[PDB]
């Protein structure tokens, strides 16, 4: 009935914008599940090495969780 | 086999805002969205004194006016809400089979329950601070029941 | 008790900066609270008192 | 002090704002006040 | 001589302090010049680049 | 000079197109646009 300090939709968007990408599938079962995650690769990395706009935002996209050594 | 476990899920929450106490009679609420931005608030009064012609010759105060400020107070809250990713790598794919629907509701779920008790942990620690900067601009009963 | 309920606003004031205020913003960085009365009570008529 | 003497659109209000004042400001209950007697108590120039 | 004069200027190109620098004139003490290019900078349409 | 700082090379034909298209993605016309559009899709995000 009466409004919030916190909207909770700038709140939904934020954790949207600052969340990390998901971990890159590949699926060697079918080739047809097989030939999207390569494209899905290839895009990744042309939008990840060419230099425009995509470059800069992927990489303040990426976080760096790193595992530890084992005895 | 593998088996799916449920289990129950309770929101022991009361939804209260800062309009909602009688704390808000108190504070005159504005939303300046982009607090973080200012250095420092200020806030002039400018009293004028008026004084008394009196009959017998005394010193007579010409005409004295005060200029205070007052600065703001300004303090943040933080809370730290947690959110595991194996809830949220399920997040980004679509079900397909309906164990992966129970398990994506199941994430929806967890991510909308604690995203919203992050709000109500802000509202509260907003109570929180608004009751304790009323608290500390308290002088006790018995130093005003003189100096007032 | 004399009473069960009170009236009160619903919503919090709503302070944005505006466009003389982001200007005044960017450049010195020092934002007034009302400008459009500081204009009324300067540019606009300042004789007449307040 | 930080205060500022500048000339301004002095928005009138209507409280008690001189309830026990000059005892008050002369202790010391404000952090930074400026008291202007006699010729000092104009608007400053621009 | 390639010339015997030279098409120059009239008079001084004046600039006083209009409205809007008036405020900041008084409770800053800090003018900009052309202050409407300012908010035609800054406001309308400030994705603009230059 | 026998030409006025003037040379009309049929070269630069086939490069108005291939060093065009980098120095104009990041002429800030793509730049706010590849930016508004990464962000149309952290709008599209969390309303799944």
């Amino acid at each position: 009935k009466v409004q919030g300090s916190v909207d909770r939709r700038r709140l939904q968007r934020r954790i949207a914008g600052l969340l990390p990408p998901p971990a890159r599938r590949l699926n060697i079962s079918r080739g047809s599940e097989f030939t999207r995650d390569v494209r899905g690769l290839v895009e990744e990395h042309a939008q990840a090495s060419s230099l425009s706009a995509a470059a800069v935002w992927r990489a303040g996209l990426l976080a760096p969780w790193r595992p530890p050594v084992f005895g | 086999k593998f088996e799916v476990l449920l289990g129950v899920y309770t929101n022991a929450i009361q939804y209260v805002r800062f309009l909602e106490t009688a704390l808000a009679v108190s504070c005159v609420n504005t939303e300046f969205k982009d607090l973080s931005r200012m250095t420092d608030g200020k806030i002039q009064f400018r009293i004028s004194v008026p004084t008394i012609a009196h009959g017998d010759g005394r010193r007579p105060s010409k005409q004295r006016t005060f200029i205070v400020v007052k600065n703001c107070h300004k303090h943040h809250i933080s809370t730290e809400m947690e959110l595991s990713m194996l809830d949220l790598e399920i997040l980004h794919s679509i079900p397909e089979t309906p164990v992966e629907y129970a398990e994506y509701v199941g994430a929806v779920k967890t991510v909308a329950s604690a995203l919203q008790f992050g709000v109500d942990a802000l509202e509260r620690g907003l109570i929180n601070t608004v009751l304790s900067v009323k608290l500390r601009h308290a002088p006790p009963m018995f130093i005003l029941q003189t100096l007032a | 008790e004399a009473d069960n309920q009170i009236m009160g606003p619903s919503s919090y004031a709503s302070f944005v900066v505006r466009g003389e205020n982001l200007v005044t913003a960017v450049s010195y960085g020092r934002v007034m609270r009302t400008f459009e009365h500081f204009m009324a009570r300067i540019v606009d008529s300042p004789e007449k008192a307040g | 002090e930080g205060v500022e003497n500048r000339p301004f659109p002095y928005l009138t209000v209507d409280a008690d704002l001189l309830s026990n004042l000059r005892q008050s400001a002369a202790e010391g209950l404000f952090h930074s006040f400026d008291l202007l007697v006699g010729k000092d108590a104009r608007e400053a120039g621009i």
